[PDB]
């Protein structure tokens, strides 16, 4: 999932590192 | 806090010393001490936990995924080793997973997290944490099992409740999620006070009619999660100018609006053409935003990256837009046709980010029936004309005409956002 028009994923950004 | 097996009590004097170097910031020195205490007591848990912790700290100052990566091994190695007190076992392995998540190897995290439930099956706090490991990789159904099990035994785990409520809302169990979200929030257990559950409870109560939903948006604001009861995006930059409605001039993208408003028939004709001959490229809205009706979308750019196949289908439009990186490069936005049919009502909702404004371009607008509301004001489209709003604000739509309605959506960087900021921000 992506959050495109809404905020229904539990995290919208997938951080991965510094 | 059991941190020394006996053999580690024996050698406490040397261990104390190494850690001394580290609590005083000499993290290279400290690591090397622990390295030699670890080559010298390859079985000492606390020596090994020592190396791993300094390997963490070094990795923060060096801001280096590799330093970190090598400490995740060392945290593992502590628990591989014999006569490891349970406190050091849990803390070592918890550290590992919570870092693995940082670096984003969630698959990895979860296995450490399930190792950790096996090792301590009577820890509800660790089940809770595993449930989170499941959500972070999208595995909602296993997350739902963890929390149902936790709640069966500690039915008031404040944290399993917001998360359980989170998961049922996600399945459109709008009625049922409310008492979990509400109760889970009032609990004040550590973890409940996330804007995510605030956002989602007030939404749930809105979709069922509960007038109380705005008492909680005032609250989530007053705890400081939302910019305002109207503006509840959560992926933001504090600072940016915040109004529901903009004017081409106010945004300083006067050129983009022009290349759009003067080339609107082509834009339309290419999307009508896709509707007549490539209707597969239009996809149903899959974010649960509709009470009712039909709304499909044909996306040309997403997260600032262009879709080559899509652009074979509206090809002059993709060329004309390549002129404008303020939108083709919005890594926090889309560019897409959006066709919406009669009978449609889009629930009040918010986008995820304040970091973008949203341009609509009238393409096929039926003469009555198509409202959009963003906060206090209500507006309609005009063909060949552009509207701009801050989708981080609350917007709602109806399509009650007698025929289809088509617009072009073009997301631009919030214009107060500086170039380095467009280079840095995480893509959404
Ligand atoms: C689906 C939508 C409501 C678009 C929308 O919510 C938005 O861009 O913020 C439309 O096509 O009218
Ligand atoms: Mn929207």
């Amino acid at each position: 999932g992506k959050c495109k028009d809404g905020l229904g994923e539990y995290t919208c950004t997938s951080l991965e590192g510094f | 806090p059991k941190l020394l097996n006996k053999f580690d009590k024996t050698i406490k004097a040397e261990l104390d010393a190494a850690e001394k170097l580290r609590k005083r910031g000499k993290i290279e020195e400290a690591v090397n001490a622990f390295k030699e205490l670890v080559r010298k007591y390859p079985q000492s848990p606390r020596a090994r936990y020592g190396k791993a912790q300094c390997e963490d700290d070094l990795a923060e100052k060096r801001r280096s995924n590799e330093v970190l990566r090598g400490a995740i091994e060392t945290y593992q190695e502590v628990a591989s080793l014999p006569d490891v007190p349970a406190d050091l076992l849990k803390l070592s392995l918890k550290r590992r997973s919570d870092r693995q998540q940082f670096l984003g190897h969630m698959r990895g995290s979860l296995l450490t997290l399930q190792r950790l439930v096996q090792l301590f099956p009577n820890d509800t706090s660790l089940k809770n944490d595993l449930g989170v490991g499941y959500l972070l990789i999208g595995d909602n159904d296993n997350a739902k099992k963890v929390y149902e099990e936790v709640l069966s035994v500690t039915p008031n785990d404040g944290f399993a409740k917001v998360h359980y409520g989170f998961i049922l809302k996600a399945q459109n169990k709008i009625a049922e999620s409310i008492p979990y979200l509400k109760e889970g929030i009032e609990s004040g257990d550590p973890g409940t006070d996330d804007g995510r559950f605030y956002f989602h409870l007030g939404d749930a109560m809105q979709r069922v009619g509960n007038k109380e939903a705005y008492k909680w948006y005032e609250l989530g604001h007053k705890r400081g999660h939302f910019a305002s009861v109207w503006q509840r995006s959560l992926y933001n930059v504090n600072g940016l100018k915040a109004q529901p409605w903009w004017t081409p001039k106010e945004t300083g993208y006067t050129e983009l609006v022009k290349s759009l408003e003067r080339n609107w028939k082509l834009i339309r004709d290419e999307g009508l053409a896709v509707m007549d001959k490539a209707k597969g490229l239009f996809l149903p809205e899959d974010e649960n935003l509709r009470e009712k009706g039909d709304w499909s979308q044909f996306t040309l750019w997403q997260q600032g990256r262009r879709n080559e196949n899509a652009c074979k289908g509206a090809p002059k439009t993709c060329t004309l837009l390549e002129k404008f990186p303020e939108t083709t490069g919005c890594r926090r936005g889309q560019i897409k046709y959006s066709i919406m049919h009669p009978g449609t009502h889009v629930w009040p909702h918010t986008g995820p980010t304040n970091c973008r404004l949203r341009m609509h371009l009238g393409l096929v607008i039926p003469k009555e029936g198509c409202k959009i509301r963003c906060a206090n004001e209500t507006k309609t489209w005009e063909e060949g004309k552009v509207l701009i709003f801050d989708d981080s604000f609350e917007h709602e739509v109806w399509q009650d005409a007698s025929s289809f309605r088509l617009i072009f959506i073009v997301d631009v960087w919030h214009p107060e956002l500086t170039p380095q900021q467009r280079r840095s921000l995480p893509a959404i």
